[PDB]
C-alpha cells in the first residue's frame, strides 16, 4: 500500500506512513520496482 | 612506472555515463550489483573516454546488453553470462511477457 499509491506527495510534504505489528519480507519491495538507488547505509540490503 | 607489478588484467566494457562514476569498489546499481562488482580493497584503476564515433550511427546501434534481472548480486570479478528469465511470483514461467 505505500509501493501502490498514485499521490506520493511533494518533497515540501513528505508524507510519513508507520508500519507497525507484521511480518517484513522486502521481496514485494524488490518485486514491486525496476529500483534504481538500493543504497542502505544502517544496513545490508541483503540482509534485510 | 616506477612499481612492479606480478599481473596485470585489463577488463573492458562499453558503458554509459552514469555507470562509469557507479564503477568504483564499494558501489551500489544495476551494473555494480548484476553486471560488474570491484572487490573493496581493489589495487587498481579505471579508465574512461567518451566514444560517439565507432558506437554510434544514423538509423542506431542496439548491439549492445546489459542485465538489470538477476537471482543475487554478482561477487567480485564474476562472469554471469547467461539468458534466464527472471521469475516473477511463483510462476516457473519461462517466456516474454
Ligand atoms: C498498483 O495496484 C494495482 C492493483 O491491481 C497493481 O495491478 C499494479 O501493479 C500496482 N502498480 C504500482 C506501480 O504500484
Amino acid at each position: 500500500e505505500v509501493f501502490n499509491a498514485t499521490r506520493f506527495a511533494s518533497v515540501y510534504a513528505w508524507n510519513r506512513k508507520r508500519i507497525s505489528n507484521c511480518v517484513a519480507d522486502y521481496s514485494v519491495l524488490y518485486n514491486f520496482a525496476p529500483f534504481f538507488a538500493f543504497k542502505c547505509y544502517g544496513v545490508s540490503p541483503t540482509k534485510l | 612506472n616506477d612499481l612492479c607489478f606480478t599481473n596485470v588484467y585489463a577488463d573492458s566494457f562499453v558503458i554509459k555515463g552514469n555507470e562509469v562514476s557507479q564503477i568504483a569498489p564499494g558501489q551500489t546499481g544495476n551494473i555494480a550489483d548484476y553486471n560488474y562488482k570491484l572487490p573493496d580493497d581493489f589495487t587498481g584503476c579505471v579508465i574512461a573516454w567518451n566514444s560517439n564515433k565507432l558506437d554510434s550511427k544514423h538509423s542506431g546501434n542496439y548491439d549492445y546488453w546489459y542485465r538489470l534481472f538477476r537471482k543475487s548480486k554478482l561477487k567480485p570479478f564474476e562472469r554471469d553470462i547467461s539468458t534466464e528469465i527472471y521469475q516473477a511470483g511463483n510462476k516457473p514461467c519461462k517466456g516474454k511477457g
